[PDB]
């Protein structure tokens, strides 16, 4: 469930 | 004046990291994701639509003493993620780990997306990038990290991310107990506004190492390595039945697998990643694919290292006019 932040 | 804040992985996946941050008068907790990566301070609230948050603590800014509306200001902020989130913007007294900061902005969300929605265990984020990113109109606010700067010992954070496990991010101090050796600081590029940095080259597992320039961002708030399709390729090369698929959208692996490490290097120094943080377990529950924590960066135009290279190293972000970037062995 990865996260990528702009 | 310094600040120490547990950080704590949200799941055995090490997707992100939770840090408590202190909010309004008297103090309501939230748990934020400090994110390298953006600029914004922003939290689940009191205004925040009904039929979008789902067991987050939201902040209500009518019990904080503390608190103003800054009258309209306004944000909308969108990642790569596709994640969005907007509102209006208070002023309020905001603490962590015993650090200060007094009428930091505090971004209110009216707005949020699924993504977030669907996320119980963040209610926000702090975000630990160049105040030029930041995206309240229409007066720019400064960052959580530049708000302190004056008031700390020295002018940095330090990142020391756990594999499964807490860490510590550290505010206005170096603990040189939590690193071995010697720190290797490089030159940041602030011109987009990221911690920007340009890496020697790499080595896949015990291979010979190749020097070439990586140019990519330090991101606390992305989970995975990005690096260009070259690298990214030589790596999976490595391992027996990797392969990129569309359908899940990257490359997987075997779960019976043996995922090689991956150093990469931070000037005449080197950083493995062990092979057993690009593990990031079954694409689906029952699964016997599982998902590599290197993926390629062709898509998203810029190469990140996200939480799977920063949580073999300990990471001093130095917020000096000269900004570097140090990275140590831990």
């Amino acid at each position: 469930h990865p996260f990528h932040x702009l | 004046s310094t600040g120490s804040a547990t950080t704590t992985p949200i799941d055995s996946l090490d997707d992100a990291y939770i840090t408590p941050v202190q909010i309004g008068t008297p103090a309501q907790t939230l748990n934020l994701d400090f994110d390298t990566g953006s600029s914004d301070l922003w939290v689940f609230s009191s205004e925040t639509t009904a039929s979008e948050v789902d067991g987050q603590t939201i902040y209500t800014p009518s019990k904080s003493t503390t608190a103003k509306l800054l009258s309209g200001a306004t944000w909308s902020i969108s990642y790569g993620d596709g994640s969005s989130s907007s509102g209006d913007v208070y002023t309020d007294t905001v603490s962590v780990g015993g650090l200060t900061v007094t009428g930091q902005a505090v971004e209110s969300a009216k707005k949020v997306s699924s993504s977030f929605t669907e996320d119980s265990t963040i209610d926000g984020l702090l975000g630990l990038a160049f105040s030029t990113l930041n995206t309240v109109s229409p007066t720019q606010q400064k960052t959580f990290f530049d708000n302190a700067k004056a008031s700390l010992d020295s002018p940095v954070f330090t990142a020391d991310l756990g594999y499964h496990a807490p860490g510590t991010y550290n505010f206005g101090f170096i603990d040189t107990t939590a690193y071995t050796g010697s720190i290797t600081y490089t030159a940041v590029s602030t011109k987009q506004g990221f911690w920007e940095w340009t890496s020697t080259g790499y080595a896949v597992g015990s291979g010979t190492f190749k020097s070439t320039s990586i140019d990519g961002i330090a991101d606390t708030g992305t989970t995975l390595l990005y690096l260009p399709a070259t690298v990214v390729s030589a790596y999976w090369a490595q391992v027996s039945g990797a392969k990129s698929s569309s359908s899940v959208g990257g490359y997987v692996f075997p779960c019976s697998a043996t995922l090689p490490s991956f150093t990469f290097g931070v000037g005449s120094a080197r950083i493995v990643i062990p092979g057993d943080y690009i593990d990031f377990g079954p694409i689906s529950t029952g699964s016997s694919s599982c998902f590599g924590g290197i993926q390629s960066s062709a898509g998203i135009g810029i190469n990140i290292f996200g939480d799977v290279a920063l949580k073999a190293a300990f990471v001093v972000f130095n917020g000096a006019t000269t900004p570097t970037l140090g990275f140590a062995s831990k």
